Order: structure tokens, then C-alpha cells, then sequence
């Protein structure tokens, strides 16, 4: 089974073994980057271009091979398994994107600079395969999609207002050496861009104090639109982290995991009339409303024990134990009445 | 089309309209499998639909108009593998799957797991390719 | 019904089919404003003139048909049936908008660039029709409205104290090509109101040293107070989201919610001697009393089944269960020392 | 003015100055309801002010003193309603209502719900308003 | 009792009533100060001198009156009765501050510009009187106090070394006009001081490869450090403001603070023999010790009514049923084995 | 025990005293750092160095005699005593520092002004001696580690793709006294990384309408993922503070410490067959086993003591109660169905 | 110093060198208080330093070094009172303070509140300074 | 190699295949310890590797496999000691080990005190280094 071996470490790494070649790997291709950036001074132009050659005569050697190997070791997996199967794992977009600039870099050392200085920083891109970062992004940012939409529209349009009302206050105002700041509408857009993302350059300040006043009740109220998402983004990041510290232990989900299974499959089996399920005749009709209410009642367990714990289960606990005491203290009751 | 009121009437003995916890019990007992109080209230507590402790006529229809085959239901039978599955890779061994399904959960007998191991396993070697298997269930 | 149906698709849409004709409307709307933006400068003064009038003849014809439709669909709830009804509809805030925005266009296209170059900036205030936005950050500022007002009455005064320092300390202060940046109080304050929101234009700068001290000192504290509303922010709408994953299941409030009604109407028909609710003579004094605790037990009772799962729940569930199984043990205890 | 004497001292039997859950149960039982102790012990509780496990003659006062037709409790009762509308139209047809009425909750009798269907839903036709209906009650 | 009455209305509002009063008081104190931001321009230094005189005039006698009439209410509350008690109130700061400014504006009438102006700025401190502000702000600062203290320290640190770094790269530079920028350390702490609060005047830019890489090194990690504040402060808002929301109700804590003062004065009656406390002789010696430790009982019980319910809580809960349960069913065995 | 008094003293202050010593030293060495910041100017050039002398030559003794009590007084503790034990206690890093700082002074005066002026910059790291504030924000930072590096490497990657874009929009553009700004990648590099830290030096602006609208649309998004850090941290920080007060009062963890050093000392112990743990022969196989397993519930029940309340322990407490309820019900059942 | 041995051993019934929570039971019950196990439970929690459930002579010790007129503890003597004061001014009327200490919580006989109402109330009119009353105990 | 099976048969009297708790209850009667339902239920949970309520025979080569001398278990060791060290200098003195060790938790008799004593504690004097007595265990 090497080919699962060779599989885990290129796809799947774990040790420490496998962080150094990463690193390697990674730092190859940084340091693939600074040269190309010191090639567009025009001091160290004549050399880089030599030296760059070189490197990526064997940088696009090195990556070629690599896809290969990485290509062929996808099928240990049944999911990858067969030609459609490998077929199904290059659809990727990590693969996609692998393939397209090993091919890109093949064809322009077949033949332009534009072109080799892109491909040297959509190399960047190959570090991260698993797509964790993405993955966890995405997620965290779509349970909270309704505020960000909120807080971005109320923004623009604060902006679009806000913009509008300067640049009537400060169309006619000329400036020290003299050329109409907000001379137009766009002007006055591009000043309100760079103020409510606290950038301020400073090319563009007003000069009456109408807009000056306009300016100063703008800051202190729409800038904080701006910097909400951030705000928002980390408190919900560390509230996910929290969660991780009351996991329920992944060894006692494994009954519930069991009983799933066993329930669907005895429930599929009432289809076969000579199914050796009926071992243990109209009953039958109602053994498969017993089984399908069965299947539902295990797909309901079987959540519940990969989420952490919640004062809910406390209750349903409580609730359980209460009625069970009950009906034996009623039992002992009767018990007693009988004499 | 309408076939479950003669199932419906069946598990209603006593005829009030409503299926009880005490009809539930006795019909199951008839059957000989002795539940606790317990599995009949969660039992009755997945389909009930209007939240008052029995099950209504149209909410027995609700609940068996709803169909297996959907994605949100295969994702589960296709995690709860994952457990078992000490690469991820999808294949799991013969023999631990037939312990795992003996001597857990609801302990079946060896007749239904043959059945279940020859309706599976077409590829017959030391590992089972579990996939095709939720596949066709 | 297809009065419903129309209003359900023009005031409360659901679908991809509404999602596309609203997402067409926006983008058609927002195409409107770029064009007006290209008008101000004088390169594209002249066409732009002539595509914007052709714009604005169709669009201002869209908006008017839309409205009136909007308006006759509003009478299949019975909160807008009559025409005292729909006259109650019209009185919303978004309907006075659209009104105002359609007669300000028609107004316009029948005689002023400034007018019309305003109400299509107005026109983006359209998109959102049920106020969700407005409704959810109007809540979370009033929940927070403390912290707030505290954290900007303690920066204001800051501002205050600290930029009239500085305008002692740097108002005799020379610049290098000749003008007294600090030659009055207002230019100190629109530094500070500058330097506290962290735009820093550059404009102005302190030259003595006692002037940079007091700005280093005063930088590194208050900056703190005009960042924080967005911190506080951003926190509560993270913590209001973790609410929703907690929330009781809506099926299982029906009960109390019939309970509440039910004994709502046996507490009033007791007004009537002659009502049916008599057959289940000075009694009728403590049953209308009876009847009044039972109506603030339901209405107690109802409240608890809208909100989320806490653990004042499940003290009161182990009261209650304590208290009866502790009762029928006595019970069963007395059955015992009869003999 | 001040009538509820007659009333508190009718409740207080054995007239220790206060309202004890026996004296509550005790009345109750004289009027063939038969509640059950935890019942009785949110009844109580509801009107207690000071927190002691009794009810004082003024905390009686405090609690005839409140009145109905208040924005805060008639939203409540709004609210009520909106549950069972299955559009929010503010219209419900007259068997859903009776049905409800019927067979949850308090399990009103027929005759109850016969004179209310009379007091609503002078419109007549499918549907009831119940805004109007709530608005007089 | 109109003393306590008066004191209500000056010292403790509530109502809309006083809320109009404290808002006009708070909106001419502001209009105050507008005009003497006027009065230093020199196109308006004329009339805004006149103006202010005939303000001032009025607006010191209104202060003036205020103050005595607020001294002499404050003697109906017991903790300020008395001469020495009301000597006691106005060594509040707040009464201290009115009275340096009541004084202040006395003399400067009676007798220049640069006093007025600062007694003016000082007048907006009287606003708020119960200082809630203060002591919200002051709690939440002094239970975070370690973690401030942690990232202002480090900070410092990195802005002290990264300043010294690019101070040694930069201090042979000569500008484009010509002005060594970095000619000292202490203009290299200034420019340090201005990018780690993300300022950026821009009056002083790196201009050597050094240390524009040491700079780009630096930003992108000092600058969290002092950003960090707020982003604490806030969630320690949100958090505070969230436990508001399970409060123990009010209504509930009133037997246990009967039950601690009675307590307590059963254990000071002990002290003397013939107080009537005894009649419910060693005996004595152990009675005391008895009423010691219900005093203590009694004064742990206080103090959890007062805060949120907690996990605790029902810990404890089910530690006390649980017993009781316990000993009346081994009560129940006993009267089984007895036959 | 004086030793242990000394040590307590110079490396574990509690009291006002120590702090009073600590306060002192700290600010003497701020001061020495300001004479050496004044040094640099050219006015103050001569005083300062004749200033320093006579404070560094009395400092270098101060810290001297201060090292060589803090070594001696080391030895009070069981983990440094003997002589390895001692250089055990040098190897700490803040003792290399302190030694490397006074060497360093001894032969800077034996002898350089660039020497000297780091040296009584790094003295600042002197007075935090337990290391708290470092061992406090590396654990915090390393609970989070993955989401910093999430959006830490997202944000390079599009400041990475922005820059490259920019400058491809912007190299041809002159400025308006004529000087390409954007000539190289590392400009446009340069110009990155000022904007994404909203710093905005303002040196470099875009000049044509491309640039500018990829710079509008870039910084409204890619802003946020270098704010994102410090949001993150502070709602750590402040949700660990949370945590404080709900710990496990100490006095209650003392039972299980006890339990499980005797268990493990039994477990030990049954290695000589002669020790008396036996006072209390193939049966000796099945005790070994009984220790083991009673030594892993000890470490179990001992991890529970140290850890803030939970849930979990709610749960397991009802689980433990519930069935010791049930068999004693079950006994007393038997017991009566005896007759 | 250290007569607190003759107290302890006289808690100390059995001699085994502590005071279970038996041998208190039995101590209260032979003044006649008949307390509930729940009680001695707390009782003793409030004292235990070791946390053994039991109690040992040092800790007898320090809780007797424990002393009064703390500001800690005068402070929640203080939050007491103003539970009861409608107004915060430090001002209660004498028959609300004779109400509240008669028929809540511990509920003292008429004659150690007449001998109260007497230590305090030197005002004499119907508002009771209290401030001064918690400063003298 | 795989001399378990003895122990393990041993525990499994029933022959089963499993270790239950009666049968671990029945053994440890044997040597008279008395153990209540609830140690024995943590005892085994604290094995128990598949979730199934008993022990399996792996299980048990699983938890024999475990050994000690690592640093995650020593560090636990260290920290308990700690608890009851007044300074952290990492002395302790001999009458308050003994009295420790005697009056709480296991309760130690004076025998395996005296050995303990005796095989640490080697300088003699007042404070005994517990540092290298738990190096040595």
C-alpha cells in the first residue's frame, strides 16, 4: 500500500518530516519572487533575467514532476478510484490551477515578461492544499452574512450622501497654487473613498468651512461602518474557538454511530419478503411503520452526539429520569394497595 | 392512494381518533419486544406535530410521506461509516465490520449480517468498498 | 387570491424568481447613477446629457406603474382593508419616499441638473423594502445605549481640553514657507478632530516641542475612545448571532399560545351572567378571581416559550419535580403507618 | 370601595390573615376542579410581592388593582393569535379556530366556543378577522 | 418634605420634566462656547467681546443661584445632615469644580481672555452630576487591568527599539529639497510615534531600502498592539451588558437581608445577660458560638441573591434535594425493617 | 531563613515596599534613557555626554552589587540548590540579559556612543522580573494560532495581486513636477503596504482613473484582514477574563491532590514483596491491576478539581445520583416483595 | 487565652478529636431547636477549611479569631437595610421596621423588638435613623 | 509476552468474554474492600475504549500498555505535591506529611507511613525534599 504511503505525505501531511519539505518548498518559491521583483529596476535588470532563467529551468522541471506523482497517487482512494474517478479528481481547482501554470510556464520558455512576472506570483498559491484557510472563512463569514450586508449598505450610502453634500460646499473653491480641488463629482467621490477608510492621503482637503464642518460631523459617525466587520469577524472567530474546549470525546459517539447503520439497513430490508430480518400476516404493515419510526428516532440520536454540550441535554436528562422514577414509585405503590 | 387508514385504525384500537402511548405499547408487545417508557416517548415525540403528547391522523400522514434517497439523509449514512473507517480511504475490513454490527447497537443476528455481507462485498477481497454499499441503500 | 399573491411578490419576496427582478432593479438604478457621475465632467458634459434623458423618461414610467400596483395589492391583509386602510399604508416612510421621488421626477422631466442629480441619488434608497436593516441596528444601538454615549461624551471632552493646549503651546509658531497654521482656536480644533479619528490629512503640524509632547501623550490615549463604538458593536452582533443556535423549537409553543387565548376569553365572558361559560349564588366572586390568577399564570406562561434556553429552566424544572415526587413519597409514607 | 374584603376573607377560612395553598386547594376542591400541588404553587406565586410563600391582603389589593386593555398585554394576546395564521393576513378560517379551541389547551366546551363564534365573525363568510376580535375583547 | 423634593429634581432626575431643564441648561452652556471659538478669529473679535460680556454676565448669576439652592436640599438625605454633614457634601469633586468656576468667573468679570476661555471650556464638565460615566468606565478598566498593561508595555518596547533601528538606517539621508529628516533620535521617535498609532502626517518618510523594509517589517505588527485596547474594552462591554439579562429579580432577595440584620443583631444581643434575647446557665457559651456561625450562614446566603444565577446554583440545588430525598427514603427502609 | 526573605524581596514583590524599590529603579532608568534621547541634538550635545558619565558610573555599581544578591539568594529554593544548581538558575534568559548588560556597561566605560545608547535602551527589559506579561500573551496566542495565520496569509495574497495590478495601471503616469511614481514593482510594493495598514504617508498617488477605481475597490476589502488580529485577541483576552470568576474555590481541591499522591505511592509500593502495603498468594496479579486502575480515576478525579464549572460536571452528578437512587428503590422493592 | 478547649470539648461529645455533624444535631436538639439535616450541612460547610466534612480545633480557632466591625462586612450590613428604605435617604418608618422584623425570616418575638425599637430610634419621631443604629452594633 | 489471559480469566469468572461489573464487584468482595456501584462504575468507564458499558480483553492490553514516567504524568505528581507546600521552595515538613497522609484522602495506615518515611525524607532534618522523592516513584 505505498501508494496510500506516498499519497499521505503529499497530499495529507502530518509530521515534521513532511513540514520541512513544505517549507522548503515554499521558501524556493519566495525566494523565486524577490528576484523578479529587483529584475524591474533598471540597475539590476541585465543579471536577473539570467539568473531567472536558470531558476525556472528547474523550477517548472521540479513542479512537472511533482504533479505526476501527486496525480497518480489520487487513487488509492475509492473515491478517486478508475479513469473517471482520476478524471473527477483533476476537475479540483487546485489541481486546475497547477496544471495551468505548469503549462503557462512551458510555454513561455518555449517562446513576455508580463507574462512570467504574473506566473511567479500565481505560484503562491500552491502552499495551502487542503483549503483550510478557505474553508473556515467562508463558513464563519456566511453565518454572519446578514450583518455585513447591513453595515456595508448603510456605509455607502452614508458615503454616496455624504460626498455629494462636500462637493456642493466646495465646487468653487480654488487652492494655494490654484486648480478646482472638487472641481467635479468624481473628485469628491475619490476624497470621501479614502476618509471613510481612515486612509488620508492628504491630496484633497476642503478649503470653506461649510465643507469643513460637513467633513467633521461625517468622520466622527460614518467611519465606524467601516471598521465593523473586523469587529464583527473576531469576536465571532473567538467564539467558534471557545466551542472547541467542550467537544463531546469522540469515543461515545461510536453506539449511536452503530445503531444508525444497523436501523437504516433493517429498515431497507422489509422490501424482500424472504429477507431473513422477518426471523425473530398482515403484522407486517405495522412492523414497517415500527422500523420507520425506528430510523427516524436513531437519525435523531446520532446528531446530538456531534454537538457540543447545551443546557438542553440537562433538561431532556432530567426529563427521562423524572418519568422513569416515577412509574417505578408508582409500581411500589400499587404494590403496597394490593393488600 | 389513502391505503393507511386500515394502519392507522390497526395501531387505534380504542378508536378515539389518536394514537396513545398505551396503544403504541400494547401493539408493540404484541409483537413480543417489551420497550421501556422511555423509547415509546421518544418514539411518539419524532412525529409528533402539534406538540400535544399524541399522534393525530394527518401527522401520521406527514411522516409517512417523507422519503429516504435525499442528500441531507445520505450525508448522515455516509458519516456514520467515516467512524469505523481508520484511513478515510473507504474501504473497511470484513471482519471488523461483521464484529461492529454483531456485538453493537442493536446486535443483529448472524443470518441478517450474511445477508447483508454477500449484498455487499461484490469486490470478495480483504477489503469493502462501503460507498456503493450506502449507494444502493 | 392573486391579490396576495402580487403583494407577496412585490412587498415580501422569497424566490430566486423575486431575487432576480429586485437584483435587475438595483442594478438598473445603480447603472442611472454612474451616468450622472460622467455628466460633471466637462469631457462627457454633452452626451451623457441626452442618455440620461432617455434613462429618466423610461424609468420614472417604471416606478409610476410599479407604485400603483403596489398600492391596490396592499389591501388583501386587514390591516390595510378600506380606504382609511390604504390610506394607513401610504403613511409608511418608503411609501412617502417613492411618492416624493416619482412627483420630484415628473416635476423635474416637466421644466436644475442639481435637482435631478439629487434624486438619483435618492433612487438607491428603494432596494430595501421591510426595513430589516434599519430594524436590526436600531435594536442592538438602543441595547448598548450606555456605553456609547459614555465612550463619546469622554472623547469629545478629550478633544476639547487637548486641542486647546496645543493652541496655546503653537500659536506663535512660524511655518516654513510663512503662515500661521495655528493662528486660532478653530484651526487647532480641526487638527484635533483630525488627529482623533486617525486620518491625519498632514495639513497641519505641530513645530515646537512642547506642542509634539502634548500630541504624542494626548495621540496614544484618546484614540482609543473613537475606536471603540465599532468594538462594542461588532461584539454584540456576534453575541446576539450565538443566540439563534439556541433557540426553543418553534412547534412546541403552540399549546401555550391556544392556553393563553383560551383562558383570555373564560376571564372576560364571566362579564355576561347569562354566558355558557356558568354551566361547568355568591361563588361567582371567587371564580372570577380564580379565573383572573389563571389568565397572569397563562400570559407568565406564554412569554418563557419565546426565549432561548437558559438555566433559570431548569431550576424551576427540578422545583417542580422535587416538590411532587417528594409529595407522593410522604403519600406513600402514610400508606404505610396506616397499619 | 374596598369591597374585596367579603372576597379575601372568603378565601381566608380559618383566618389567620393570609392565603396559604391549603386554603387555595381547599376552595378549588369545593368547585369539583382537583388541581394538583404544582398548580397551586405558580398560582400563588404569580401574585406574592414579598416573597414569603403567602398572599397578604394587600398584595390582593396590588393584584385586583391591575388592569386589562393595556398596549403591553394586548400585543400578548396579538401575538397569540399570529401563530396559528398560516399567512399572517389577519384572517383564519372558522373550523381551524374551532378545532383549536377544541381539541388544546383548556379543551373549551362546545357551547363555549358556539357563543364565541357568534360574538366573532360577523363577516360570515371562510374567514374570521380576529383583529376586530381581539380589539373588543 | 418639598426639601427632598427640590433635592430629587436638582441631584436625581428622572423625568422628561427634568430631562428638558438639564438639556436647555446643557445646550446654553454649549452656545456658550461657540462664540468664544469666534471671538479669537480677528474678522469677528469685536462684536463676539460684547456679546460674551453681557453671556457671561447672566450666566454666572444663573450658576450662582443654583448652588445654594442645591446645598441647602442636600440636608434631607440623613448622610448630609447636620453642619459638618453638609461640610461633607460639597467636598465632592463635582461641588468643587462648580465652585472654582462660580469663583473663577466672579474674579475674571470683576477684573485676561486666556482665563475665560479655559473656565468656559471647563462649564462642560457640569452635565453629568450622579458621575456614572466615571464609574462604568472605572470598573471595566480596573477588572481588565493586567492585559492593558501587557500591551502597552510591549508596544512601548517595539516602538522604542523599531524607532532606534531606523533612526541608524536613515540619519544620512539628505531630502529632496535638502533637510536631513532623521537628524536625531528624537525625530525618529517622532515619526515612530506617528505610524504606530496609524497617523501618518507624512512629514517625514523613509528614504534609504533599509529602512523602508524595516518600517514594512514593523507596521504590520506593532500596529495590532495599540489597536488592542479597544478591541478589549469592547468585548468587555458587550459582555458586562449581556449578563443584565439574567438578573435575579428584585422581589426575591428581600428574606434573606431580613434574615442577615436579624441575625446579626441575635449575635450582638448576645453581650448582654439580661437582654430578653435569652429567654426562648453554661449553656450560654455554646449558644453564642451557635448564633456565630448562623451569622455567618445567613451573610453567605445574602450575597448569592445578589448575583446572576450560574452552574453553581443548581450544583448546589441538587446537592440539598438529593440529601433530603436520600435521608426520608433510608426513613422509609427503617420503617420497613421494623416488622 | 533570611535568604528566603532576601529572594522573596528581589524576585517575588507583593508589597507596597517592593513596589515603592521596583517604582524607583524603573524610573531611574527611564531617566537615564531621556539624558541619552538629548544627547543626539547638537545644542546639548556637550553637557549630556559629561551628564551620562556620572550616571552610568554609578549605575553599572548599582545593577553589579544587584546581580550578585539575586544569585546568592537564589539558593533558598530546593530547584536551585548546589552549585549546578545555581548556574541551572543563571542559564534563565533574564539573567543573561542582566549579565550581558552589565558586562557590556564595564567594558564600554573601560573603552562607542552607538554602543552605549542601545545598552541603556535594552536596560528598559529589566523591570518585569516573573515574565507574566510574556507568559500570558504567547499562551493566548497560541489557543488562536490558526486563525491569525488564516488571515494573515489571505491578506498577503491580495496585497500581492492589488500592488501588481496597480502598478500595471499606473507605470506610464508622470507626476506633476515630473518624476515616475510608479517606476518599479517595488514601488507599487512600497504603496501597498502603506495603504492595506491605513497608514497613508501620502508620498505615492495614483494618477489615472484605472488605478484609482482598483484602489477604491481594493481598499474597502482587503483593509480589514490587517485589523482583524487585534480583534481577535481582545475578545480572547477578554473572554479568558470571564472565565476568573468562575473558578473552583482552592480550599475544595485539596481532598483529590491528597487521593491521588496515595494512590500512586500504593501503586508503587507493590513492587517489594515485603512492603507493608500488603498487610492489609496468585491474588497479588489481580490486586497489581485493582492499584492501576484506581491510580487512572485518581488523575482523572484530580483534573476535574482544577478546571472552571461546566455543564459536564451538572450531567454527570444527576448521572452518578440517579442510579444510587434506583438500586435503593430496587432494595426496598425487593424487600417488600419479600413477604 | 485558649478557653475555647472547654467549648469544644463540650461540642466534642464523643471525644474522637471532631465536631461531626451528629454530634451538633445533638447539641441543638437538647436546647430544643430541631433543626433540619440541611441546616447543620451549612453550618458546617461555612466553617470547614480542610474540606473533610468535618470539623477540626484549628479550625474552631479561626473561625472564633474571625471579628466584626470589618468594613467588608459592615458594608453588607448596610446594602441590608437599604432594601427596605423607599428612598434611599436613611430614613425608616418605625412600623415598617416592626412588621418587616416580626413576620420575615427569622421572626423575632414582640419583647427583643421592643427592646430594639428602644436601642435605636433615639429620634423618637416616626422616621428611624438607621445609619447610626447599624454603627453602634 | 501475553501472560494477561490468566489475569483476565481470572476477572472473568462467568467466562463471557468481558469483564462486567458484578463480576469485577464479586472479586473485589473477595479481598473485602466493599465498594459501592458508583466507584465500580468509574473504574470501568475509565477503561472502557469501544463505549459499550464493559471490557473487552484489547481494552484491557490497551490499559496495561499505558506506563508511567512521562512527563505528563509526572507533572500531575509535582503539582499535587504543591498544594500543600506553604512557599513552593519545594520543602515540606514531616509532621504535616505525616498528618496528611493519615487524616485524608486514603487514610494511609501507620505502617506504609513509617516505610515512606523512612525510603524519602533523607536529609533528616525539619523539611524533607519532595522533588527527588517523586524522581525516585
Amino acid at each position: 500500500n505505498i501508494q496510500g504511503r506516498v499519497y499521505n505525505f503529499l497530499e495529507r501531511p502530518t509530521g515534521w518530516k513532511c513540514f520541512v519539505y513544505h517549507f522548503t518548498v515554499f521558501l524556493i518559491v519566495l525566494i523565486c519572487l524577490i528576484f523578479s521583483v529587483l529584475s524591474t529596476i533598471q540597475q539590476y535588470n541585465n543579471l536577473a533575467t539570467e539568473t531567472l532563467f536558470w531558476m525556472e529551468i528547474v523550477l517548472v522541471v521540479f513542479f512537472g514532476a511533482e504533479y505526476v506523482v501527486r496525480l497518480w497517487s489520487a487513487g488509492c482512494r475509492s473515491k478517486y478510484v478508475g479513469v473517471w474517478g482520476r478524471l473527477r479528481f483533476a476537475r479540483k481547482p487546485i489541481s486546475v490551477i497547477d496544471l495551468i501554470v505548469v503549462v503557462a510556464s512551458v510555454i513561455v520558455l518555449c517562446v513576455a515578461i508580463r507574462g512570467i512576472r504574473f506566473l511567479q506570483i500565481l505560484r503562491m498559491l500552491h502552499v495551502d492544499r487542503q483549503g483550510g484557510t478557505w474553508r473556515l472563512l467562508g463558513s464563519v463569514v456566511f453565518i454572519h452574512r446578514q450583518e455585513l450586508i447591513t453595515t456595508l449598505y448603510i456605509g455607502f450610502l452614508g458615503l454616496i450622501f455624504s460626498s455629494y453634500f462636500v462637493y456642493l460646499a466646495e465646487k468653487d473653491a480654488i487652492d494655494s497654487s490654484g486648480e478646482y480641488q472638487f472641481g467635479s463629482y468624481a473628485d469628491a467621490l475619490w476624497w470621501g473613498v479614502v476618509t471613510v477608510t481612515t486612509i488620508g492621503y492628504g491630496d484633497k482637503v476642503p478649503q470653506t468651512w461649510i465643507g469643513k464642518t460637513i467633513a467633521s460631523c461625517f468622520s466622527v459617525f460614518a467611519i465606524s461602518f467601516f471598521a465593523l466587520p473586523a469587529g464583527i469577524l473576531g469576536s465571532g472567530f473567538a467564539l467558534k474557538v471557545q466551542q472547541k474546549q467542550r467537544q463531546k470525546h469522540f469515543n461515545r459517539q461510536i453506539p449511536a454511530a452503530a445503531s444508525l447503520i444497523q436501523t437504516a439497513w433493517r429498515c431497507y430490508a422489509a422490501e424482500n419478503p424472504d429477507s431473513a430480518t422477518w426471523k425473530i400476516e398482515h403484522h407486517r404493515a405495522a412492523i414497517k411503520v415500527i422500523r420507520r419510526m425506528q430510523y427516524f428516532v436513531a437519525k435523531k440520536k446520532f446528531q446530538q452526539a456531534r454537538k457540543p454540550y447545551d443546557v438542553r441535554d440537562v433538561i431532556e436528562q432530567y426529563s427521562q429520569g423524572h418519568l422513569n422514577l416515577m412509574v417505578r414509585i408508582k409500581e411500589l405503590q400499587r404494590r403496597l394497595d394490593q393488600s | 392512494i389513502a391505503e393507511f387508514k386500515e394502519a392507522f385504525s390497526l395501531f387505534d384500537k380504542d378508536g378515539d381518533g389518536t394514537i396513545t402511548t398505551k396503544e403504541l405499547g400494547t401493539v408493540m408487545r404484541s409483537l413480543g419486544q417489551n420497550p421501556t417508557e422511555a423509547e415509546l416517548q421518544d418514539m411518539i415525540n419524532e412525529v409528533d406535530a402539534d406538540g400535544n403528547g399524541t399522534i393525530d391522523f394527518p401527522e401520521f400522514l406527514t411522516m409517512m410521506a417523507r422519503k429516504m434517497k435525499d442528500t441531507d439523509s445520505e450525508e448522515e449514512i455516509r458519516e456514520a461509516f467515516r467512524v469505523f473507517d481508520k484511513d478515510g480511504n473507504g474501504y473497511i475490513s470484513a471482519a471488523e465490520l461483521r464484529h461492529v454490527m454483531t456485538n453493537l447497537g442493536e446486535k443483529l443476528t448472524d443470518e441478517e449480517v450474511d445477508e447483508m455481507i454477500r449484498e455487499a462485498d461484490i469486490d470478495g477481497d480483504g477489503q469493502v468498498n462501503y460507498e456503493e454499499f450506502v449507494q444502493m441503500m
